[PDB]
């Protein structure tokens, strides 16, 4: 069992020119150990369609070729600005991972909750985002 | 429940 | 008894930092055990004037443990692609104290890190990763 | 070798 944290913020969050079903996608990080595996995170600020257009979609990708099958649990969260955990979501179990196989939440918050400076999930316009997997499967 | 956007 | 685990860390517009040095750049905490957190130091001008050219580098344990903690761990900076480069690692196992840090005063040359032809620094954004292996009691 | 700052 591999595990494995990223921590990544996006810059000026509410002025991201992505529309919907565009994505933004962080830095390539990698879960190290023995495969090296490389991993990336992908975001759609306003969502993939108009099912989840008020929604932030954000998802786990597996960008690196496997040598063998890949299986992974995952949870996302936000910081707050004291760097705490919430509105976590995470799957239930693990799930499988094929090259360029994305895993993750159409509707992991909501924008108009996420912009909303009464929650404090933007300080100073700044998305933290907290990403933590299990690889259970090579 | 988590979901995907390829089969 | 050794329990492996991974952080990465992306901090954005690096080369802006208008830290100097002795300033601070803190990580968030990170862990699994999850009762034990731990996170990241970066002096981005250095620690001290001897590494005043240099980037320091520490891993801090921050709770309280209720057993002894001995970690050994493991510094890189990613490259645009994902891989570890300028890795830097302790080979041998520290003792932890609620507060007591371990790492590396020169961990990389400023030089090296801030010039574009090295591509540490992808879209000016500063990776870094870190590998610990713990063992409690 | 690796530092600390600490006693």
């Amino acid at each position: 069992v591999v595990k494995f944290s990223y921590m990544w913020t996006i810059n000026n969050f509410s002025f991201c020119r992505e529309e919907m079903g565009e994505v933004i996608k962080s830095s390539t990080f990698s879960s190290g150990a023995n495969d090296k595996l490389k991993w990336c995170l992908r975001v759609n600020p306003k969502g993939l369609d108009e099912e989840s257009k008020d929604y932030l979609s954000l998802y786990l990708l597996l960008v690196s070729c496997p040598k063998s099958e890949v299986r992974a649990k995952f949870k996302f969260s936000i910081l707050n600005a004291k760097g705490e955990e919430t509105k976590a979501m995470e799957s239930q179990r693990a799930y499988r991972f094929v090259q360029g196989k994305d895993w993750g939440f159409k509707k992991f918050i909501r924008r108009n909750f996420l912009l909303d400076e009464a929650n404090g999930l933007l300080p100073d316009d700044k998305l933290t985002l907290f990403c933590e997997v299990s690889v259970v499967q090579d | 429940k988590a979901d995907t956007t390829t089969p």
